[PDB]
């Protein structure tokens, strides 16, 4: 019981997307599969789903812009979307009621599991990479991520084993049109020297993967 | 009704019957039959919207669920309703002989 | 087809109840077919109660909820830090279009003691003075409550405009913050300037701190 | 055969019934029928392939799509044998029990 | 009766594409449509189609990774593929059958109108823009466009009111990775400067609309 | 089912006559669905012939088909200078899997009493300049030409790009470009020359 969607990412307006959501764990003819939305910063937002028999229901705003449809042997569900709108930049939740369907007591409007969900941002902009910055001096480092369309990045630290004490802040965007970053951690005055720090800040959009190493 | 009468001489893109000729020995390698060298078998399809076609009670409690409840069941497709055989003719040597197959022609489509 | 939850945002000790209600336009079919979910940042919903009432395997028996019709409660009998997150409701309804809704969410932050900001400056890297700008990073690490003021001075005058912030989102654990403050100049008119100061006004100081530096260290 | 016994042991996303139950009065507004208060009417769903030749018509169309270099129709998933349902009702203070035809699908085809 | 391709540009490595044949003259439920691509400086390749009584069938190289469509009420059919490799960047057209189906004559591998052609191209590359410098002087002249990504771009000359002497040469790809082309026109050895010789390159990945002035 | 054509280029004259042939794998449905289509450059392709024989009204009867079963061919009768054109078959199949199927195409190419192409030389603008100069032969036959640069007189080969039209509809001429683009060493060099061994014409 797992779902992976896939496919966001920058398209412009007017343009269209098609979303896949990739089930594993249960069958598309048993399960009704929905697809939410979320606005950044805003509430969840309920597009419509593809129900387990086979029958497409939307939400009253899509007024057709939206299809909602399913493959079983392919084992995934598709949304797809025409003339895009800024309004439309959301992240794109693949969601599946709870239980199977057609029994004496239903899902009960619940839904489990969900997916991680994939950013889908409209925008006339263009894909730049980050530079990526060393913020050098108990005593705290990081690294600024500056300079970069659309979002998001992942700041990772030495590989994820250093976990606990950093903080990857919110990005904000810049008057640039460009996103900036900073992500930061605290160690021990020993360990300075003891161990050495890199960030693996990873912008899949521009496909940039970076390791960045920091000192004094 | 969505019988030849209606389908065949209006334009229409919802679920219809729709003019198909087979033929026999070419269409089908049914080297066989002598006589008719085809015929017309015809076909369903196209959209189901709205009051569209009724089929049985079944379907309009499908619809109706699908309506009143959230979690809809399944939507209806294009299929044929009413068959129609076809007679056949065929030798064994100079000797003539007539089949009648049965459910060779569609006559009429439905939402299902 | 509509969903209205009260009250938008919330603050609340550790201990305390806090009580949460979701308002219908119309019946939910069945008259209790109505989830809550639990969205922390960056994390899809996480489903705690369904048919209005009943709790989800994998859920602390301290949120329970209760209502029906049109009229719904959520309940956290005795909140902990874990627990600062959004908190949404869906419905289930009639009709051939809205068949469910989100009601349109319920921040709950957590309040605890308030700790002062450990602050640190970072002056720009050699990379990036190797380019256009320059970025002068303010952290405030670890403090509660949110308000808190930065203010950056160059060789001890008030800058303005060329600064911007962000602050991360609740901890889970701790229910602390943290702030970036990063003052954005031009290489050229970072070379004229000495002084480079961030100085914060937080209530857990009694006077205000700065911390500062020297270009060339 | 796409029947209740076959269908159900081995849930397949090919053409198949597929199991819905259904509340009168909870589910499409019928608040006439006494007794029983919902039952399982089913429904067929599922991928069609290139057929179910039940009737020489889906046979013929199957084999015509194959040789001829344009096909026609294409399957669909729907049902094909029903049966009745027995009911109870008493608009008129006195015991009704009907059998209402063509309420259950207990089987399917693809056609 | 026509056939209008849309969809297209440049798609990532892997990712997915939808294209959209938009009809006019004909129904789609009386004829088939099909897809055939061509790789650029290369064949044709029919790819698949959706028939009139609404049975799609493909080429044995497809292997699912195509799948084509249709809405009547839309008047569209769509041509769906994923996972696009390098090998996919090429020109597709739609085309219609060229007679009804189910008639009991055929099409005969008749295929009547076809669209346009829209280019698809599968590459990580990044969308650049066509820098224009004039190439000055019975004698000739020219524009030279030069570093833009991806293919294609349109040259007219003066509002595209003179089309004698016109050559506008096949892009070339430079060792960078962008593209290239010039495009010519001989004219009276007289009379320049009492007419106005304009260009109007016009590229559309990047929405680029340049006139360029050509004087001595 | 694949079908190949034969030959893949060919070139004749203004009023020769031209045979194609397809020649198919597996038997075509009905022996008689098979197609041929015209495409020029840029364009969609043209629908010449349907059903192995019969022309589409306004195509000229200067194309005919003719074949059946798994071999056919097209034959164009007065080649025009407006019949340059690259020439596929297409033919239908049973089966679950290719319904129909396209041939590697014929490209057509119309022979033409040998020309001289017009050259121009091209220098950059005071536009490009502040971050390139191009040799451009005019309205010749053959195609083939051999161009070498030179700038202060010396040859160089580094700058390996050109490219040529498409041969004319009316004419059956052509027109080549060769490149001269980095800033660095141009910025002393003085004087900019072209000369092309052609054909047509006697000596570079």
């Amino acid at each position: 019981q797992q779902l992976v969607e896939s496919g966001g990412g920058l398209v412009q307006p007017g343009g269209s997307l098609r979303l896949s959501c990739a089930v594993s764990g249960f069958s598309l003819s048993s399960y009704t599969v929905n697809w939410v939305r979320q606005a950044p910063g805003k509430g969840l937002e309920w597009i419509g789903y593809i129900s387990y028999g086979g029958s497409a229901y939307y939400a009253s705003w899509a007024n057709g812009r939206f299809t909602i449809s399913k493959d079983s042997a392919k084992n995934s569900v598709y949304l797809q979307m025409n003339s895009l709108r800024a309004e439309d930049t959301a992240v794109y939740f693949c969601a599946r009621h709870m239980q199977v369907g057609g029994a004496p007591t239903g899902s009960m409007a619940a839904f489990d599991p969900w997916g991680p969900g994939t950013l889908v941002t409209v925008s006339s902009a263009s894909t730049k990479g980050p530079s990526v910055f060393p913020l050098a001096p108990t005593a705290a480092l990081g690294c600024l991520v500056k300079d970069y369309f659309p979002e998001p990045v992942t700041v990772s630290w030495n590989s994820g084993a250093l976990t606990s004490g950093v903080h990857t802040f919110p990005a904000v965007l810049q008057s640039s049109g460009l996103y900036s970053l900073s992500s930061v951690v605290t160690v021990p005055s020993s360990s300075l020297g003891t161990q050495t720090y890199i960030c693996n800040v990873n912008h899949k959009p521009s496909n940039t993967k970076v390791d960045k190493k920091v000192e004094p | 009704a969505l019988d030849a009468a209606y389908c065949f001489r209006n334009v229409q893109d919802n679920c219809c019957l729709r003019p198909l000729y087979i033929d026999f020995k070419r269409d089908l390698g049914w080297k066989w039959i002598h006589e008719p060298k085809g015929y017309n078998a015809n076909f369903c399809a196209g959209a189901c919207p709205y009051l569209w076609s009724s089929d049985t009670q079944h379907s309009r409690v499908l619809s109706l669920y699908n309506t009143i409840n959230p979690e809809a069941s399944a939507s209806p497709c294009c299929v044929s309703q009413d068959l129609e055989p076809l007679t056949i003719l065929y030798y064994i040597g100079k000797t003539p002989k007539i089949e009648q197959l049965s459910n060779m022609i569609v006559k009429s489509c439905k939402c299902s | 087809a509509q969903l209205t939850q009260s009250p938008s945002s919330l603050s609340a000790s550790v201990g305390d109840r806090v009580t949460i209600t979701c308002q219908s336009s119309q019946s939910v079919y069945n008259n209790n077919y109505l989830s809550w979910f639990q969205q922390k940042p960056g994390k899809p919903p996480k489903l705690l109660i369904y048919g209005a009432s009943t709790l989800t395997s994998g859920v602390p028996s301290r949120f329970s909820g209760s209502g029906s019709g049109t009229d719904f409660t959520l309940t956290i009998s005795s909140l902990q830090p874990e627990d600062f997150a959004t908190y949404y409701c869906a419905g289930g309804y009639s009709g051939s279009s809205d068949k469910y809704a989100f009601g349109g969410g319920t921040k709950v932050e957590i309040k605890r003691t308030v700790a002062a900001p450990s602050v640190f400056i970072f002056p720009p890297s050699d990379e990036q003075l190797k380019s256009g700008t320059a970025s002068v990073v303010c952290l405030l690490n670890n403090f509660y409550p949110r308000e808190a003021k930065v203010q950056w001075k160059v060789d001890n005058a008030l800058q303005s405009g060329n600064s911007q912030e962000s602050v991360t989102e609740q901890d889970s654990k701790d229910s602390t913050y943290s702030l970036s403050s990063t003052l954005t100049l031009s290489k050229a008119d970072y070379e004229k300037h000495k002084v480079y100061a961030c100085e914060v006004t937080h209530q857990g100081l009694s006077s205000p701190v700065t911390k500062s530096f020297n270009r060339g260290e």
